[PDB]
RNA sequence: CAGCGAAGGAUUUGGUGGAUUACUAGCUAAUAGCAAUCUA
C-alpha cells in the first residue's frame, strides 16, 4: 500500500548506514464495479480492474 | 631392463630423521656461551 | 573510524611530550637502573655524569664509544630535546641511536653498558621512540634481567605482540615464547634486515648467532607440516643465509651453514638451488671450522636430493672451485673418520665430475670409493662413465685397476652395464 | 652523454604566461618566451619535483649465487617426475569411484585382489559370491560374478602362471575342507580341490591359503603352489594344477601366518622360502624349493600375540611377477601383532642376525593387526585394523613415517576389513565391513 | 555411464577401433565386427594422464591416427603394435579434431590453431588461424578430390573456409552448445549435431540455409551415413538406434526417426547400443 | 598473542601528476 | 533486423572483456574507462560506481581506448572517436582502411596507430579547444626500422616527440618534423608491452620471454632487467607514493611486485585473473595511492590495497602484502539460463557455464551480487559428503523463483546439468538452501516448477515421475507417475488446484492437485520441450517438435492456438504480463512476437547470434534476452508500453 | 557403538570490502577555467 520511505512501517529492512506509520483502517469491496478502497494514511486507496488489458479468453477454440 | 634400474634406484634409500615439531626445542638450555661450531655438531646430531 | 580512535592516534604521536606535571613524573619515572620513586626525582645533569662515567669505562672496555661521547653523550645534548628538532634531525638521531644500539648489543653483561643506555632512555626516549631497535638488540638476554627491565618500561611494538603477558611479570619470557615470536613472516623480515645491518657493520658476536640461528631452525622445526608456510619461508632464511655466507666471520658462516642443512633437511630444495647454495658457500671460505662445516653442510645438502639428477656429475666451475677450496688429501682424510658422515651422493658427484672433468685424479677415487660404501646406481653410474673414458682416451693402468676394483666387488654389475653398451670380451681387448 | 639530438627543440620558442601549469616555471617576472631546451629543462625540473627522484636509477644499472637463483626461481621444490621415490609426510592420493559401487555386496568383503596384468578387482565375501570388475577412474563395471552355494569364501587370489601367462586362475576357499579353482575363460569351468593326499586331520579348513610360485631346480620349470595353513603348525603346500601334496612344513607353537620370499640365484633360477610365525613372535624361513627344510630360525623382538607377518619390495603375492627374470628379492618384513604394533624389518640386513632388531615398531592404531600390506615399489606399508572403524594407516618407509595428511577423520574407511594395493597404477582398493570397497590413487604413480 | 571413452569404425564398417581406460591409462584396441570373415592386444598409453581426444582411421597398411592430448598425432598400426610415426605441433596443447583427405591431414587446436600435416613426407606443412572462430572443436574436410580447400570448423558454430586465403566465406548458425557431430553428406549438404540436444540439422553447404531438422527422441551421440546419403543412423544417450530413412527428400521441416531399434537381454536389462555403422 | 592482520580503512589522498601538455610547442 | 514492439536499451552484467581499460583523473579523483564489446562504461575507481555509458553501439569491437581529462578516445574499426560524458563529441576517420590498434594523446596531438605499421597523428586547430581534430601528417614504421608496433606511448618532458614501441626496437619520432629522431638498438626477444616510469626518460619494456627491461631512452642503454621464467609479460606499472615498487603482470593470471630500490620480490598474487580469458590483461596503480586497479578478459575488475607497514621504525624494509578491496564482476562464460526475481523488475537471476549464479541489478549495477554457494548444516548432525576442494555446482539447466514466501524459507528451485538433484536458494539471503530434492528414479532433473503459495516444489525427472516436495521442511510430499519419457514442464494453477505437466512423450496430464486425481490427458503430435504457464488467464503454451508453439487452456483443455513459422527448434518462450503476446526465440536466428487473440506474427528480428533465453518482465516493461556468445544479458524496452502497435502481420 | 563421512570436522570472534532508494564524474570566484597553480 506504500513505498514512502516517510511513512515509518514501509521498510522491513533499514539502512545500516513520530514518523506517521502506515496502516490501513477500512476496506470495502464495490458493490458495483470489481474494485476495493482501502482506508491507508495516505488516502483512500481505490484499486480496479480494466478489462482493456489482459487478454483474458473463455473457452475459445 | 629400465624398470629394474628404477628399482634399484628407489631400492638405494636409506632411512632418514625427518624434523618435527619438536626437533630443536632443547637447544636454548645450552646455547649460553659455547662455540657456534659446537653448535652446529649437537644440530647434525640432532638430524643424524 | 571514531573520535575516540583518532584521539588515541593522536596520543600515541604525542606519547613523549610532557605537557604537565604528572605525565612528565610518569614518563621521567621510566628507567632502567632506579625504582620510579628515584627516578622520578633526579636530573639531567645526574644521570648525564654518571652515563658519561659508564661511557668512559664502556669505552676503555672497547673503543668505539668515543664517537658516541662525541655526539650522542656529549654536553649539547643534556639541553638537546628529542621532539623540538624537525624529521631529518630526528632521523640523524634516530641512526645515531641504532648505531649506539647494535654496537652495544654484545656488551649486555657488564654494568657500564646499562648505566650509559640510561641516558639514551631518559634523554631520548629511546624506549617509547627508538623501541623496535632496542628489542631486537637486546633479544638474546631473554633469561636475563636486563630483558626484564627492558620489558617492565617499554612499550610494546604490534610485531612484538606476543611479549605482552610478560610484561610487567616476574617471570622471563620462554624459549617457546620466542619461537613464537619469531614464527611470523614480519617478524621474520624485520629480524633480517637487523641482521643485514648487524653483518654491514661487522657487529655480529657468537652469541647472537646462536641464539639467532636457534629461533631459525626452530621456526623451521613448527613450520615442517606445512609446505605453504615453508615456501612463503624459504626467500627469507635462504636469503639471510646468503648475507651471512658473503661476510667474513667464521661463526656466522657456519650460523648460515646451520641453516642451510637444517632447511635443505626439512624440505627438499631445488637442484640449482643446492648448487648456488654450495657456491655461496665455497665462494668466501677462509676458517678451519667454516671448512669442517663447510664440508659436513655440502655432503647433507647434496644427500637430500632426490630425482633423475642427483649424482650428476657437478659442472666445471664449482667442481674446480671446490678443489680448490678442498682438495684430495682433505676429502679422503674425512671420509677415512670411523663416525661415519653420509656422504653417498655427493661423492658419487664428485668422483664423476672427477672422470669429467680431472682425467689424471683416479687412484684416489679408487682409494676413496675403496674407503666408503656405495649404493648399486651409484656405482653403475660410476662405471658407465668409466667405460666411456675407456672409449674416449687410451685405457692406462689407472683405468685397468679401477676395472678390476669393480671385477673384485659386484662383476655380475659391471657385466650387466658392459652388456647394456657393449661386450665383455670386446672390452678386454680393449683393454 | 646523450645517445641523440633533435636538432628542433633549439630554435623552437615556447610561451610561458599563457596557461597556468607553465606559469610556474619561470625564474623572472619579466620571462614571457623562452627557448625550447631551456624550457625542457625548466619542465624537466617541474618533473623532478612532482615525482622525485628515487635512488633505484641512479644507485646502481645492471657469492651472489643463491641471491640470483632465488630471485629467479619461484617455486622451490622438485617439480613432477624428477622425483621418482615418494615425498613423506605428505601424500598425495585422490578418490576415484567406489569399485563395488556399481553392483553392491551382500556380505563384508572378506577378500580383494587385483589381477597381476588385467584392469580387473575380485572381490569376496561371507555372501559366497566373488565379484570381478574391471576398474578404472569413472565407472567400475562389473565383469562377471560367481555365486558359490553352501561355500562362503575367505580368500580370493588371481593366480597367473610365469611359464605362458596365459592361465589366469582364480583360487577361492572358506571355513571349509574344500578350496575352488575358476580357470578364466571369459558357463564357468571351475574344479574343486578336496583331497589332502594322506594329510586331512592336519588340515580341517582351508581358510588361509597362499598362492606362490616353485621351481622344480633340475628342470627350469615352475608351476604355482597353494599353500595352507592348518592345525598344529602344519603348512600344507599342494600344486595349483593337480592338487597333488607337494611337502609340509611344521612350526613349533600356534601357526597364525605366514608369506612367501622369493629370492633370484642366477639367470632363470629363483628359491622359494616360506616364512611362518608363532603366535609368541618366533618366525621359521624354510627353503621350499629343495626339500621343506629350515635355514633359518629367528625371534621377533617384542610382540606377543602375533598376527600377521609381510613382506615387500620385491615380488610378493600381492605384487607378483610376470616373467621369471623379473623375480626380486623383497627388502622390508612387517610383522603386526594383536595390540597394534608393527614391528618393521629391513631384511638388506636383518637375514643374519637372528634375533634382528627392527628399523622400527610402528604404534598408530592401537587394535590388533589384521591387514599389513606392501605397495609393489615397497615405498608405503598399509597398516589395517577389521577392530574398530577408520583404522588404516599408510606408513612411509624406509623413513618408516606416517602420513599425516590421509586418512583424515572424513574418509570412508569404514571398518576396513580388506585392503589391496594396484600392481601398476598405484591405486588402494579398501573394502570395509558394510561391503564396499573404496577406492584411491596415489597420484605419485 | 559408458567405459568406452572414443569409437569408430574403419570405412565398410569392418573393425572397430575403441580407445577405454583400463587401471588408470587409456588402451586403444581393435576389434573386427563379424568374426566370421578375440583380439586380446592393446595399445597402451604410457602416461597416466596423456589421452587420446580424437582418432581417424586411415585408408594400403592400414592405421589409426590418434590425436592426443599433448599436442600430437600418434599414427598407430594395427597389426603390428607400435606407434609408427609421432606428429607434433610446435605446442602443448591438445588437439580438438582430426581429418584427412588421402595423404593431407589436417588438425585443429585447443587454441584454435590450424596444423596441417603431409602422411607422405611426415612434415608440418602449415600452420595459421583465423578471425572470429575462437573456441573450435570440430572440423571436416568438405571433399573436391585431391584439392583439399574448404574447410568446415565449428565452435557452436559451423563456418565455411576457404584454405588458400585462410578466411572464412560462410557462416552457418549452429547451436546453443558445442558441435559434437559435423559430417559431410553429399556434395551439397552437411548434418551437424551438438552436445547434450536431440536435433540435427542439415544445412546447404552452398547457400548456408538449413535444409531440414532431425529429431532424435535422445540426446545424440554418434551418427552414421550410408554412403549415398540414402539413410542416417544416430545412436542416443538411452543407448537406442534412430534410423532416418531417406531424410533429404520431402514431417517437412523437421524429421522424426522412421525405425528405433534398442537391445534388451532375455532377463528384460536393456544393454545400451553404442556407435553403430550404417550402409 | 599472535600479531594482529587488521585492515586499516582506506582513503584516496590528493596526489599532484605531470600532464604532458606542456610537451607540445609550435614554430613561429 | 529492426523491430517495432522491442527496442534495445542495454546489455547488463558486463564490466570488461580483455581490452586493456583507460584510467583518468579528474582532480584528485579517478575512473577507470573499461571495454564491454562495442561500448565503454566509466567507473568510480574511489567505488567502482557506474558513471557513465556510452551513448551508442560502435559499428564494431572498441580495441583501443584512452582517457584524458574530460574525454575518452576509443579507436574502433577504422576510426577513433571523441567522448565525453559518453554522447559522443568528434569522430575522426583515418585515410586508411587498415585497422586502427594503438592510440596515445599528448599535447595538442592525438596518434593513432594502424595495423599496417602506419602512424597517424592528428593535432588541435588552437591550443585553446578540447581535443585533437584536423590531420597533420602521418609517420610509417617499416620494415628496415621496427618491427609491428607493439606499443605508442609518449613518456614524459619529452617536447612533441613519441616514443614508438615495435617488437624488437624503440623509435622515437619528432611529431611535429615527422622526423626519426632516434632508433634503439634491437631486443633478442620480442617485447608486448611497454609503461613510461615515474622516473625522467625511463620506459619499461615487457618481453615475450620473461623479462622487464627498464630502458633509458635518452642514455639508450637499458637500466636494469627483471627475470621471471617462463611467464609472458601482460601489463606493467609503477607506485607513485614515495615507494618505489613495480607491477607485472603476467597472462597465466599472476601479478608479481618487486621493489626496484632493494632488488626484492616483495608479494605475488597469484590466480589473480583466470589464464583461460587472457590472464592479468591491464594491471595499473592510481598514480599517488597504494591501490592498483587490475582487470582481465573474465569480466571482471578488481582492485588491490596496500595496508601501510607494519613495523615502526622499519617499514621499506617489512612491506605487508596487498589486500583485496573492492572489485566488480559479471559472468565470464555467456548465460544458460535467466529469470526475473521479482515483480518490480528490480533484480534478475541468471545462471551461465562458468556455474556461478549471480543476481544481476536492472537499477543500479552496484547492487549485482553473486549468489552464495556455501552449504548449510546437515539436519541431523551427520556429515556432509563431497569434495574436500570445493568447485561450485553443475552448470544451471532450469530454475524456478516464486517470492511469495521470500525471508520465510527457501525460494529458488533449481536444476542442473546431468544431476539427480535440484538444489534450493534464498534470495533473500542471497546464498543456497538446506534442500535439495531428489527425484528417486535414478534420472536427471529435466524441469523443476514451484507454486505461487511458495509452499510447494515440483520436480521433473527424465524417467517421467513428477515428486512434489515442501519447500519449508525438505521432505517428500506427494510423486505422480503419467509419463514414461522425460518430463519437460510442470506448472500449477494461480490457485493451487490444477496442476498440468508435459513430457518429450507428447502427452500432457492435467491433473487435480488438491485431490491426487487426473483430471484429462491429451496427446499432441510432437515430443514436447518447454512449457510456460499464463497463470492469470490459465494458458500454457508449449513449444512442440514440429516447431509449432502450441497454446492451450488448462480450464477445458483444448488446443485454441498453433502458431507456425519457426524454421529451427525453439530455445525459448515466454508469455507477455497481460498474456496477450508470447515472444519466443529460436537457432534461425530469431525472435517472433506472437498475438494470440488473433494467433498470428505481430514482428519478427533476425539477430546475428542465436537468442538462447527470453524472459519478458513482471510488468510490461523489458524484455531480456540471452544470447550465445555474449557474457551478459541483452535487454530490449518494448515501445507499446508507451504507444500502441497494430497487430497486422509481418512477413518475410 | 551403529549410521553419515573425497588430502579433515565443529564452535566462537576481530577487521575490511560490497548492498541495505533508481547508476549523468572532482575542484573553484562557474555560460568557463583548473586538475603541475592561481598570482605580477
Amino acid at each position: 500500500v506504500s513505498r514512502n520511505m516517510a511513512l515509518n512501517g514501509t521498510l522491513e529492512f533499514l539502512n545500516s548506514k513520530m514518523r506517521p506509520e502506515v496502516r490501513v483502517t477500512s476496506v470495502q469491496f464495490s458493490p458495483t464495479a470489481n474494485a476495493f478502497a482501502a482506508a491507508s494514511t495516505e488516502g483512500l486507496l481505490i484499486y480496479s480492474t480494466n478489462d482493456t488489458i489482459l487478454f483474458d479468453p473463455f473457452d475459445l477454440d | 631392463d629400465e624398470e629394474d634400474i628404477a628399482l634399484e634406484f628407489i631400492n638405494g634409500e636409506k632411512k632418514d630423521k625427518l624434523v618435527n615439531m619438536n626437533s630443536f626445542t632443547s637447544m636454548f638450555d645450552n646455547i649460553q656461551n659455547v662455540q657456534m661450531d659446537t653448535f652446529f655438531d649437537r644440530v647434525m646430531k640432532v638430524l643424524t | 573510524s571514531s573520535l575516540s580512535d583518532q584521539l588515541a592516534q593522536v596520543a600515541s604521536n604525542n606519547a613523549t611530550v610532557a605537557l604537565d606535571r604528572k605525565r612528565r613524573q610518569k614518563l621521567h619515572s621510566a628507567s632502567l637502573i632506579y625504582n620510579s620513586k628515584t627516578a622520578a626525582t633526579q636530573d639531567y645533569d645526574f644521570i648525564f655524569e654518571n652515563a658519561s662515567k659508564a661511557l668512559e669505562e664502556l669505552s676503555q672496555i672497547e673503543p668505539k664509544f668515543a664517537i658516541f661521547s662525541r655526539t650522542l653523550f656529549s654536553e649539547s645534548s643534556i639541553s638537546l630535546d628529542r621532539n623540538v628538532q624537525t624529521k631529518e634531525e630526528i632521523k640523524d638521531l634516530d641512526n645515531a641511536i641504532n648505531a649506539y644500539l647494535l654496537l652495544a648489543s654484545s656488551k649486555w653483561y657488564l654494568a657500564p653498558t646499562l648505566h650509559a643506555t640510561e641516558w639514551l632512555v631518559r634523554r631520548f626516549q629511546i624506549h617509547v621512540k627508538n623501541t623496535e631497535m632496542l628489542l631486537l638488540s637486546t633479544l638474546n638476554y631473554y633469561q636475563t634481567p636486563v630483558f626484564k627491565r627492558i620489558l617492565s618500561i617499554i612499550k610494546l611494538p604490534p610485531l612484538f605482540n606476543c611479549l605482552s603477558n610478560f610484561v610487567r611479570s616476574e617471570k622471563p619470557p620462554t624459549a617457546l615464547t620466542m619461537i613464537k615470536l619469531f614464527n611470523d613472516m614480519d617478524f621474520l623480515k624485520l629480524y633480517t634486515s637487523y641482521l643485514d645491518q648487524c653483518i654491514k657493520h661487522n657487529a655480529t658476536y657468537t652469541n647472537q648467532l646462536l641464539f639467532t640461528t636457534c629461533c631459525f631452525i626452530n621456526v623451521v622445526a613448527f613450520n615442517s607440516n606445512n609446505d605453504e608456510k615453508l615456501n612463503q619461508l624459504v626467500p627469507i632464511l635462504l636469503e639471510i643465509s646468503a648475507k651471512l655466507l658473503a661476510s667474513k666471520s667464521k661463526d656466522c658462516q657456519i650460523a648460515a651453514h646451520t641453516i642451510l642443512v637444517v632447511f635443505a633437511t626439512a624440505l627438499p630444495l631445488k637442484k640449482t638451488i643446492i648448487l648456488a647454495a654450495m657456491e655461496t658457500i665455497l665462494s668466501n671460505l677462509d676458517a678451519k671450522e667454516a671448512k669442517h662445516s663447510a664440508l659436513l653442510t655440502i655432503c647433507k645438502l647434496f644427500q637430500t636430493l632426490k630425482g633423475q639428477g642427483n649424482v650428476d656429475q657437478l659442472p666445471s666451475k664449482i667442481f674446480k672451485l671446490f678443489d680448490s677450496k678442498f682438495d684430495t688429501v682433505s676429502i679422503l682424510t674425512f671420509l677415512d673418520k670411523e663416525d661415519k658422515p653420509v656422504c653417498d651422493k655427493f661423492i658419487t658427484s664428485y668422483t664423476r665430475s672427477i672422470a669429467r672433468y680431472d682425467r689424471s685424479k683416479l687412484n684416489i677415487i679408487l682409494s676413496l670409493l675403496k674407503k666408503i660404501r656405495l649404493e648399486r646406481y651409484e656405482v653403475r653410474l660410476i662405471i658407465t662413465d668409466l667405460i666411456y673414458l675407456s672409449e674416449i682416451l687410451e685405457d692406462k693402468s689407472q683405468l685397468v685397476e679401477l676395472f678390476e676394483y669393480f671385477i673384485s666387488i659386484n662383476e655380475d654389475l659391471v657385466l650387466k652395464c658392459l652388456k647394456s653398451l657393449g661386450l665383455t670380451g670386446e672390452l678386454f681387448e680393449i683393454r | 652523454e646523450a645517445a641523440w639530438i633533435d636538432s628542433d627543440d633549439e630554435k623552437i620558442k615556447v610561451p610561458i604566461l599563457v596557461t597556468n601549469k607553465t606559469k610556474k616555471l619561470r625564474t623572472s617576472y619579466n620571462e614571457s618566451k623562452i627557448n625550447g631546451v631551456h624550457y625542457i629543462n625548466r619542465l624537466r625540473s617541474q618533473f623532478e619535483k612532482i615525482y622525485p627522484r628515487p635512488k633505484w636509477v641512479d644507485d646502481e644499472s645492471d657469492i651472489n649465487a643463491l641471491t640470483k637463483i632465488l630471485s629467479t626461481t619461484y617455486n622451490y621444490k622438485d617439480t613432477l617426475s624428477n622425483s621418482k621415490l615418494l615425498p613423506p609426510k605428505k601424500l598425495d592420493i585422490v578418490r576415484l569411484k567406489d569399485a563395488n559401487a556399481s553392483h553392491p555386496s551382500h556380505s563384508a568383503i572378506q577378500s580383494l585382489s587385483f589381477h597381476p596384468s588385467k584392469p580387473l578387482l575380485l572381490t569376496g565375501g561371507y555372501d559366497k559370491t566373488l565379484r570381478i570388475y574391471h576398474i578404472d577412474g569413472k565407472t567400475n563395471h562389473l565383469v562377471t560374478s560367481l555365486h558359490l552355494v553352501g561355500s562362503p569364501i575367505q580368500t580370493c587370489t588371481f593366480y597367473t602362471s610365469l611359464s605362458n601367462q596365459n592361465q589366469q586362475n582364480i583360487f577361492t576357499a572358506g571355513r571349509r575342507r574344500y578350496m575352488h579353482s575358476w580357470d578364466l575363460s571369459l558357463t564357468a569351468k571351475i574344479e574343486k580341490f578336496s583331497r589332502l593326499y594322506g594329510h586331512e586331520s592336519t588340515q580341517r579348513s582351508f581358510e588361509n591359503f597362499k598362492v606362490a610360485h616353485l621351481q622344480n631346480s633340475q628342470t627350469n620349470s615352475v608351476h604355482g603352489i597353494v599353500l595352507l595353513q592348518g592345525n598344529n603348525g602344519w603348512i600344507n603346500i599342494l600344486h595349483s594344477t593337480s592338487g597333488l601334496w607337494l611337502m609340509g612344513c611344521k612350526i613349533e607353537g600356534v601357526i597364525t601366518d605366514f608369506c612367501i620370499d622369493y629370492q633370484p640365484i642366477s639367470r632363470g633360477k629363483f628359491r622359494t622360502i616360506l616364512i611362518a610365525v608363532n603366535a609368541y613372535g618366533e618366525v621359521w624361513e624354510f627353503d621350499l624349493n629343495k626339500n621343506g627344510h629350515v635355514i633359518r630360525r629367528w625371534k621377533d623382538q617384542g610382540g606377543v600375540g602375533i598376527t600377521k607377518i609381510q613382506v615387500g619390495g620385491g615380488t610378493t603375492t600381492t605384487c607378483p611377477a610376470l616373467q621369471i627374470s623379473k623375480i626380486k628379492q623383497n627388502r622390508w618384513l612387517a610383522v603386526g601383532s594383536e595390540s597394534g604394533f608393527v614391528n618393521l624389518y629391513d631384511r638388506n640386513n636383518a637375514m643374519t642376525s637372528s634375533t634382528p632388531t627392527p628399523v622400527a615398531a610402528l604404534d598408530q592404531l592401537t587394535t590388533t593387526i589384521s591387514n599389513l600390506q606392501f605397495s609393489p615399489d615397497g615405498q608405503i606399508l598399509c597398516m589395517a585394523s577389521r577392530a574398530v572403524k577408520d583404522a588404516l594407516r599408510l606408513v612411509h618407509l624406509p623413513s618408516c613415517s606416517v602420513f599425516s595428511n590421509w586418512p583424515t577423520s572424513g574418509t570412508p574407511l569404514g571398518k576396513v576389513t580388506s585392503v589391496a594395493f594396484s600392481p601398476s597404477g598405484g591405486l588402494l582398493a579398501v573394502g570395509n565391513e558394510q561391503g564396499k570397497v573404496r577406492l584411491w590413487k596415489l597420484n605419485h604413480y | 555411464d559408458s567405459p568406452v571413452l572414443q569409437s569408430a569404425y574403419d570405412p565398410s564398417g569392418q573393425y572397430l577401433c575403441y580407445v577405454t581406460v583400463a587401471l588408470d591409462k587409456q588402451r586403444v584396441g581393435v576389434q573386427p565386427t563379424q568374426r566370421a570373415t578375440w583380439n586380446e592386444n592393446f595399445l597402451y598409453l604410457e602416461d597416466s594422464k596423456l589421452k587420446v581426444t580424437c582418432l581417424k582411421w586411415v585408408n594400403d597398411t592400414v592405421a589409426i591416427i590418434l590425436g592426443m592430448n599433448n599436442g600430437e598425432i600418434w599414427l598407430y598400426s594395427v597389426l603390428a603394435n607400435e606407434v609408427t610415426y609421432k606428429f607434433t605441433t610446435g605446442n602443448s596443447y591438445e588437439i580438438k579434431d582430426i581429418d584427412l583427405m588421402g595423404n593431407q591431414l589436417w588438425c585443429i587446436d585447443s587454441s584454435d590453431a590450424f596444423y596441417q600435416f603431409d602422411l607422405l613426407q611426415f612434415k608440418l606443412l602449415q600452420h595459421f588461424r583465423i578471425n572470429n572462430c575462437v573456441q573450435l572443436n570440430k572440423l571436416t574436410i568438405v571433399p573436391a578430390g585431391d584439392s583439399v580447400a574448404q574447410l568446415l570448423v565449428a565452435s557452436h558454430s559451423i563456418s565455411l573456409i576457404d584454405i588458400e586465403e585462410k578466411k572464412v566465406v560462410m557462416t552457418f548458425p549452429g547451436h546453443v552448445s558445442p558441435v559434437s557431430t559435423l559430417q559431410v553428406i553429399t556434395n551439397e549438404f552437411f548434418i551437424s549435431g551438438a552436445e547434450g540436444d536431440r536435433f540435427l540439422n542439415v544445412y546447404d553447404i552452398h547457400s548456408g540455409m538449413t535444409k531440414c531438422v532431425l529429431v532424435a527422441e535422445s540426446d545424440i551421440k554418434e551418427l552414421s551415413h550410408s554412403g549415398q546419403a540414402d539413410s542416417i543412423a544416430v545412436t542416443t544417450e538411452d543407448g537406442s538406434l534412430e534410423i532416418f530413412v531417406d531424410p533429404l527428400v520431402s514431417g517437412n521441416k523437421s524429421k522424426k526417426s522412421s525405425k528405433k531399434i534398442q537391445i534388451v537381454s532375455k532377463d528384460g536389462r536393456k544393454v545400451p547400443i553404442y556407435n553403430a555403422f550404417i550402409n | 598473542p599472535k600479531v594482529v592482520r587488521e585492515a586499516k580503512k582506506v582513503e584516496m589522498t590528493e596526489a599532484r601528476a605531470y600532464n604532458a601538455d606542456a610537451d607540445t610547442a609550435k614554430a613561429a | 533486423k529492426n523491430s517495432k514492439i522491442f527496442s534495445p536499451f542495454r546489455i547488463i552484467g558486463n564490466v570488461s572483456n580483455g581490452v586493456p581499460f583507460a584510467t583518468g583523473t579528474l582532480g584528485s579523483t579517478f575512473y577507470i574507462v573499461t571495454c564491454v564489446g562495442k561500448t565503454f562504461q566509466i567507473y568510480d575507481a574511489n567505488t567502482l560506481h557506474l558513471l557513465f555509458v556510452s551513448e551508442k553501439e560502435t559499428p564494431s569491437s572498441i580495441v583501443a581506448l584512452s582517457a584524458h581529462f574530460h574525454y575518452v578516445y576509443a579507436a574502433y574499426e577504422n576510426k577513433v572517436g571523441i567522448y565525453k560524458r559518453g554522447i559522443e563529441e568528434h569522430l575522426l576517420e583515418l585515410e586508411t582502411d587498415a585497422n586502427v590498434e594503438h592510440l596515445c594523446i599528448f599535447g595538442d596531438y592525438l596518434c593513432a596507430s594502424t595495423d599496417d605499421n602506419s602512424i597517424f597523428i592528428y593535432k588541435k586547430s588552437d591550443p585553446q579547444d578540447k581535443y585533437p581534430s584536423e590531420f597533420y601528417t602521418k609517420l610509417t614504421v617499416t620494415e628496415i626500422q621496427g618491427g609491428e608496433i607493439v606499443s605508442l606511448q609518449h613518456l614524459a618532458t619529452y617536447l612533441n616527440k613519441l616514443t614508438v614501441v615495435t617488437k624488437s626496437n624503440v623509435l622515437l619520432f619528432n611529431v611535429r618534423t615527422g622526423k626519426l629522431v632516434f632508433t634503439s638498438n634491437e631486443f633478442p626477444d620480442q617485447i608486448t608491452t611497454a609503461e613510461p616510469a615515474p622516473v625522467l626518460d625511463i620506459i619499461a619494456l615487457g618481453t615475450v620471454t620473461g623479462e622487464v627491461i627498464m630502458f633509458n631512452m635518452r642514455k639508450g642503454k637499458r637500466i636494469r632487467t627483471i627475470k621471471i621464467p617462463q611467464s609472458r609479460i601482460s601489463s606493467l606499472s609503477f607506485r607513485t607514493d614515495g615507494s618505489s615498487h613495480l607491477s607485472v603482470g603476467t597472462s597465466s593470471g599472476d601479478l608479481i611486485f618487486y621493489d626496484l630500490d632493494r632488488r626484492s620480490r616483495i608479494h605475488v598474487l597469484k590466480n589473480i585473473h583466470r589464464e583461460s580469458y587472457g590472464g592479468v590483461t591491464q594491471a595499473t596503480f592510481l598514480n599517488g595511492q597504494p591501490i592498483i586497479v587490475t582487470s582481465g578478459g573474465d569480466n571482471s575488475l578488481k582492485e588491490y590495497v596496500f595496508d601501510p607497514s607494519l613495523s615502526q621504525g622499519s617499514g621499506d624494509v617489512v612491506v605487508q602484502p596487498p589486500r583485496y578491496l573492492r572489485s566488480r564482476g559479471g559472468h565470464s562464460q555467456p548465460p544458460s539460463y535467466i529469470a526475473f526475481a521479482d515483480s518490480q523488475s528490480h533484480f534478475m537471476l541468471s545462471a551461465s557455464k562458468d556455474r556461478s549464479l549471480w543476481s544481476f541489478s536492472l537499477r543500479k549495477d552496484a547492487q549485482s551480487q553473486e549468489m552464495s554457494q556455501r552449504l548449510h548444516k546437515k539436519q541431523d548432525g551427520g556429515r556432509v559428503g563431497g569434495s574436500t576442494i570445493k568447485s561450485k555446482f553443475p552448470e544451471i539447466v532450469a530454475l524456478a523463483i516464486e517470492n511469495a514466501r521470500i525471508g520465510e524459507w527457501e525460494n529458488i528451485i533449481t536444476a542442473h546439468k546431468d544431476e539427480k538433484f535440484a538444489r534450493t536458494w534464498d534470495m533473500r539471503n542471497k546464498r543456497v538452501g538446506r534442500w535439495t530434492f531428489d527425484t528417486t528414479d535414478d534420472g536427471f532433473v529435466k524441469s523443476v516448477a514451484m507454486s505461487q503459495c511458495g509452499n510447494f516444489g515440483f520436480i521433473g525427472s527424465s524417467n517421467g515421475s513428477i515428486t512434489i516436495y515442501n519447500m519449508q521442511s525438505g521432505i517428500l510430499r506427494k510423486k505422480y507417475k503419467l509419463h514414461k519419457r522425460a518430463v519437460t514442464g510442470i506448472s500449477l494453477d494461480g490457485m493451487n488446484r490444477k496442476m498440468v505437466s508435459c513430457g518429450l512423450d507428447g502427452i500432457v496430464g492435467f491433473y487435480d492437485f488438491n485431490k491426487s486425481t487426473l483430471l484429462g490427458k491429451l496427446k499432441l503430435d510432437a515430443p514436447i520441450t518447454a512449457m510456460v504457464y499464463h497463470r492469470s488467464s490459465d494458458l500454457f503454451a508449449l513449444a512442440l517438435d514440429d516447431l509449432s508453439i502450441v497454446v492451450i487452456d488448462a480450464v477445458t483443455q483444448r488446443v485454441v492456438r498453433q502458431l507456425w513459422g519457426h524454421s529451427n527448434r525453439i530455445t525459448a518462450f515466454d508469455f507477455s504480463p497481460e498474456g496477450r503476446w508470447i515472444v519466443s526465440a529460436s537457432l534461425d536466428s530469431t525472435i517472433r512476437t506472437w498475438d494470440l487473440p488473433t494467433g498470428g506474427c505481430i514482428d519478427g528480428i533476425i539477430v546475428d547470434n542465436v537468442a538462447t533465453n527470453v524472459k519478458f518482465s513482471p510488468n510490461g516493461d523489458l524484455l531480456a534476452t540471452t544470447h550465445v556468445t555474449g557474457n551478459g544479458i541483452c535487454i530490449w524496452t518494448n515501445r507499446a508500453q508507451f504507444k500502441t502497435v497494430s497487430t497486422r502481420t509481418i512477413d518475410e
